[PDB]
């Protein structure tokens, strides 16, 4: 029909491993982590 | 007429032996009025069952309020050069993203605060964003009519959703399909095919601006608050509406999920109320917030946050619905008393830090004070059993 | 006693005077990356 | 495209149209007029006739006329809210 | 006598005792009467309804989201 | 005293009655138009007192599952009073409710300036 | 023709601002003039699916209906509005005028109960007292001031059922009835003139030792920071 | 048509739906409790008839006036 309604990006993507998935996000501490960076932060 | 005497202890008999502390302070007594004539067969039910409801509701707002701790400014992030509209935190929190009134969506270090790469692309404000949890995406929307799928592995946006009729005020994303929700002005919310960036639905049952927006993966799944003070329940299968919502007064300009108690709450510029969810029984009021709420965000151990359009901030005990906190947000130094608002919030992964978006052209960060001690740092006063709700 | 040039005039307190001394403030007017 | 335009019609109705660089100020004066609309519908409280949005929107209009201009714009009957409601959206408007 | 239902059906004796019950103008369409909430019982928190025993408020498990998923 | 208890009730019902909300509008056009009511005709004696008296079971005031009050079609009176009650109020209605300028909707509006600023 | 006309010009009118409830109301009217009934409906039904909760345009309709003497009709009609706005009073107070004034009390007893269900202002169930108190049948009005207490308790109510009591005609109840009072306000809610109005009921009946005893009684249990109108009226008893 | 007429009839344009020949959206009244029953159908004829003397009513106000012009052409 229009030009921009052609098809294009058939293909979606997904996180892969190291990219950030829900299984390492729930393995994950993010608390501790978050106060760690935070403290690195405050360092400076 | 002297037919008998001696009230001295009828007038101490009938008002001492009873429970000597007061239940609902409006007891009738019941072993009391007995002895009057009338019509006991039927009136006389009709006055117990009320009772017993009236007592019930009077004792059953009554739970203790717990403890929370309560919270404080650490951080004022100012880079924005137009009010701050929406917040998203990435799953891993590592950084969040806020798109504002400059027409720029500025990604954050969450930690340190630090600015990262700035996006451009929009020709209005930008309303809602949202980073996708099992893509690596970041979809947006503005109220230039466009909603746009940036990817977040070269920056650049690929996809493009283009049915609107006006501007686009919220989006969401399904948790498990791979389908996002947006819905703007024109009193329709779409749904729309990450893919193929199809609208498989129209969501057209409201009569005015859709303000509020949530998503969830049980039925019903999109729950969409409008500007006629009505929330409606939809199903994503058939594209119907389930329930419609009506106790709201104004325009329900908030809708915010529990993450673990399957109820949801929603907020005004009256009153704030949660239900729990399949049906959307009401389950009672957040009152003290007599402000045009903006914003509700749970946290995950039970603690709601609220903000309002005059920086007005407000934490409650989910639990006993206890306001346990009030503060008042303050204004960076250029800005006019005028200017202090909030639009947009959001706990992040763990839930000990609060990231608003105030109409200040500047982002806050607010944490528990981390010394506690119930002792030293008391919440509100809880004064129960003062009178039973209007309602 | 002094004189304040137009220049040198300040209308607003600074943002340690607004906010205290227990909060950063960050003024990211550029980018990082 | 030609061939089901010429055997169908036009179907104009229910079609979007992009911003195009020269709607964008006619479109950026809709959106702030229907901000302005819903924060009048929700701060007047109930049952106080609330069919007042146009004259607090011809203030609107007045205060950002005499920002321009740089006049006071102090208007004596008008209530407090409204009035730091218009000069948020004054100072929205004229820092774009 | 030819009349049929002209109207709708009068009121009925529900099982919760209530003599009379006009929820019916309300319930009349939007295919889902049963939730529709037009009575002032929907007032009143969850907490206290009176006839409420135990509310469960957890997710439907994970047997109910895998079929709503799949529908 | 009779006199002078019905002049304080007279003053006393004065003070009340000298728009607040629709509200408590509803309610003050209502318990006026009860004051403007005739009712205990001899129509409704006669109705409590005959199908009474061969109450065999339930009672003609009972309600809690009551069926007749269902098919209730009043008579050709009732319903004259009441056209007659709508058309007066509608009448009484319409009659209450009935050079700086250019035009009369100029004048309307400086009228309406007057009312506002002439205080300032 | 005349009618083709004025209908084509009020129709687009209405359909350039559907908003505009004032054009719907005009159309109704001039519709109404000739042709009473079908379509007059149609439209007013069709500006209640634009906006249903305009209650001018309820009062409006409804007021239309009943010129044209459908009893009925307008029975459902408010059957409807009242079961689409329960908390506006406007639409109940018309309800509960016309069935009164039908002559029909057996339905707007029942339509009061309705009513009742939502707890009203103190101002419905006075309406209640009074449309029971216009066809006498006290013994049930006892019954629904039993309710209206129960529902809302306070001192005003009490009184006011006293009063309702004193003049139905009894001595042991009114007392009775103050008693019952007495037991369910407590000691944080009982103020002196609730003890006054009991004290002035006694001295009308004319049972002296009664009103000085609970004189004493008042006297001992009220903190004598908030004393002067209960000592005055305790003097104004024992001199008189 | 005061002498001798061919029945002139009114033009209407080609893109009307006119609004003569049925209500022009056709929304009926929810039914209820209370059934309608005889209060519309006893009385079609009053459905006919009230709309019959609202019609004869206008001629003879029309042909009153009319004749008024006359009546009231000096005063």
């Amino acid at each position: 029909t229009s030009s921009r309604a052609l098809p294009a990006h058939l293909k979606l993507k997904y996180r892969q491993e190291s990219q950030g998935t829900e299984e390492e996000v729930r393995k994950q501490d993010l608390r501790e982590a978050l106060l760690r960076a935070e403290a690195a932060h405050f360092a400076t | 007429t002297v037919r008998a005497d001696s009230e001295n202890p009828s007038s101490q008999v009938i008002t001492k032996f009873s429970d000597p502390n007061k239940k609902i302070a409006g007891q009738v007594s019941m072993q009391s009025l007995e002895k009057i004539k009338g019509v006991p067969e039927a009136a006389h039910r009709i006055a117990g069952e009320s009772q017993a409801s009236l007592v019930k509701r009077t004792l059953a707002e009554q739970i203790r309020p717990e403890w929370h701790a309560p919270w404080t400014l650490m951080r004022v992030i100012s880079g924005h050069l137009g009010w701050v509209r929406c917040v998203d935190v990435e799953p891993g929190n590592q950084w969040f993203c806020t798109g504002a009134g400059d027409r720029t969506i500025k990604i954050w270090d969450l930690a340190s605060g630090v600015l990262k790469l700035t996006l451009t692309g929009h020709i209005a404000t930008v309303r809602g964003l949202a980073v996708s949890p099992r893509h690596p995406y970041l979809f947006s929307c503005g109220e230039d009519k466009m909603v746009k799928c940036w990817d977040l592995e070269t920056n650049k946006v690929i996809r493009h959703y283009h049915g609107h009729l006006s501007g686009v005020y919220a989006l969401k994303l399904h948790p498990t399909l791979d389908v996002l929700v947006t819905a703007g002005r024109d009193a329709v919310a779409r749904v729309w095919d990450m893919r193929t960036r199809q609208n498989v639905h129209v969501l057209s049952g409201h009569k005015s601006t859709v303000a509020s927006l949530a998503v969830q993966e049980f039925d019903p799944q999109v729950v969409t608050g409008s500007m006629d003070s009505t929330i409606r329940l939809w199903d994503l299968a058939a594209g119907k509406t389930l329930t419609t919502l009506t106790h709201h007064k104004k325009t329900v300009r908030a809708l915010s999920l529990h993450p673990d108690e399957f109820t949801f709450a929603s907020g005004s510029s009256d009153n704030i109320k949660h239900w729990k969810f399949p049906e959307g029984a009401f389950m009672g009021n957040f009152e003290g917030h007599n402000a045009i709420v903006n914003t509700l965000s749970i946290n995950s151990d039970n603690v709601m946050f609220s903000g309002a359009d005059n920086g007005s901030m407000c934490f409650w005990d989910w639990k006993s619905g206890h306001k346990y906190q009030e503060l008042q947000s303050v204004v960076q130094p250029g800005s006019l008393d005028s200017e202090a608002g909030i639009f947009a919030s959001s706990f992040d992964k763990t839930g000990l830090r609060l990231i608003t978006c105030e109409a200040d052209k500047s982002v806050k960060i607010y944490k528990q004070v981390d010394n506690a001690t119930p002792e030293t740092h008391p919440n509100l006063p809880w004064t129960p059993s003062n009178l039973r709700r209007r309602y | 006693n002094a004189v304040v040039l137009h220049e040198d005039k300040q209308y607003y307190p600074s943002a340690e005077e607004v906010y205290g001394s227990n909060v950063d403030i960050m003024v990211q007017e550029q980018d990082t990356q | 495209n030609l061939l089901a335009r010429q055997f169908e019609g036009r179907h104009s109705t229910g079609v979007a149209k992009q911003i195009t660089k020269q709607r964008v100020d006619s479109h950026q004066d809709l959106e702030l007029r229907a901000a302005v609309m819903n924060d009048i519908l929700d701060m007047i409280p109930e049952g106080i006739r609330q069919g007042k949005s146009k004259t607090i929107l011809q203030h609107l209009s007045e205060a950002w006329r005499c920002w321009k201009a740089n006049i006071p714009w102090k208007v004596p009957g008008l209530p407090a809210p409204i009035e730091n409601m218009i000069l948020r959206y004054v100072k929205s408007k004229a820092d774009w | 006598r030819s009349a049929k239902s002209a109207g709708n059906t009068l009121a009925l004796q529900v099982t919760s005792s209530g003599a009379v019950d006009y929820n019916a103008i309300a319930r009349q369409g939007h295919e889902h009467g049963e939730l529709v909430q037009a009575s002032f019982r929907d007032l009143i928190p969850l907490r206290a309804r009176l006839g409420v025993g135990e509310i469960s408020l957890e997710k439907p498990s994970d047997e109910q989201k895998q079929e709503v998923a799949n529908k | 005293i009779e006199e002078s208890e019905k002049w304080d009730q007279r003053l006393r019902k004065k003070k009340q009655t000298i728009f607040s909300d629709y509200h408590s509008q509803a309610s003050k056009d209502y318990n006026r138009g009860i004051r403007d009511l005739k009712p205990d005709y001899e129509k409704y004696d006669k109705d409590k007192k005959e199908e009474k008296s061969k109450s065999r079971s339930v009672a003609l005031y009972d309600e809690a599952e009551r069926l007749d009050w269902v098919s209730n079609k009043p008579d050709k009176e009732h319903v004259e009073r009441l056209v007659e009650s709508i058309k007066k109020q509608d009448q009484r209605r319409l009659k209450n409710t009935k050079i700086t300028f250019i035009n009369e909707r100029n004048r309307k509006f400086n009228l309406k300036l007057q009312r506002f600023y002439s205080k300032y | 023709e005349f009618q083709g006309r004025k209908r084509k010009e009020f129709e687009d009118a209405i359909r350039r601002n559907r908003l505009a409830m004032g054009h719907w109301m005009r159309y109704g009217q001039w519709e109404l003039d000739q042709k009473e009934f079908a379509r007059a409906r149609s439209v007013f039904e069709r500006a209640l699916d634009v906006d249903s909760t305009y209650i001018p345009l309820w009062l409006k309709y409804i007021e239309c209906e009943m010129k044209n003497r459908n009893i009925n009709h307008a029975r459902n009609l408010f059957d409807r509005a009242v079961t689409q706005l329960p908390r506006v009073d406007k639409l109940w107070y018309k309800y509960v005028y016309m069935e009164e004034m039908l002559g029909n009390i057996t339905g707007c007893r029942q339509v009061f109960e309705r009513w009742l269900k939502w707890e009203p202002d103190e101002n419905c169930w006075m309406s209640y007292i009074r449309m029971e108190r216009r066809y006498h049948e006290n013994e049930r009005a006892r019954g629904i001031y039993e309710r209206f207490v129960v529902v809302h308790p306070e001192v005003t109510n009490w009184l006011r059922w006293a009063r309702f009591e004193e003049e139905c005609g009894n001595a042991a109840n009114v007392r009775q009835v103050y008693l019952a009072a007495i037991d369910a306000l407590g000691q944080e809610f009982l103020n002196e003139r609730f003890f006054i109005a009991f004290a002035k009921f006694e001295i009308r009946q004319k049972e002296y030792e009664r009103a000085r005893t609970i004189f004493k009684y008042a006297i001992d249990f009220m903190p004598r920071s908030k004393s002067m109108e209960l000592y005055k009226e305790y003097t104004h008893f024992e001199k008189q | 048509k005061a002498a001798g007429i061919n029945i002139k009839l009114f033009r209407r344009k080609k893109n009307e739906m006119d609004y003569n020949a049925s209500i022009p959206f056709e929304k009926k009244p929810a039914i209820g409790f209370y059934d309608t029953s005889e209060e519309d159908r006893q009385n079609f004829r009053e459905k006919r008839e009230a709309d019959q003397k609202i019609i004869e009513n206008g001629i003879r106000n029309n042909e009153m006036e009319s004749e008024g012009r006359k009546f009231g052409h000096f005063e």
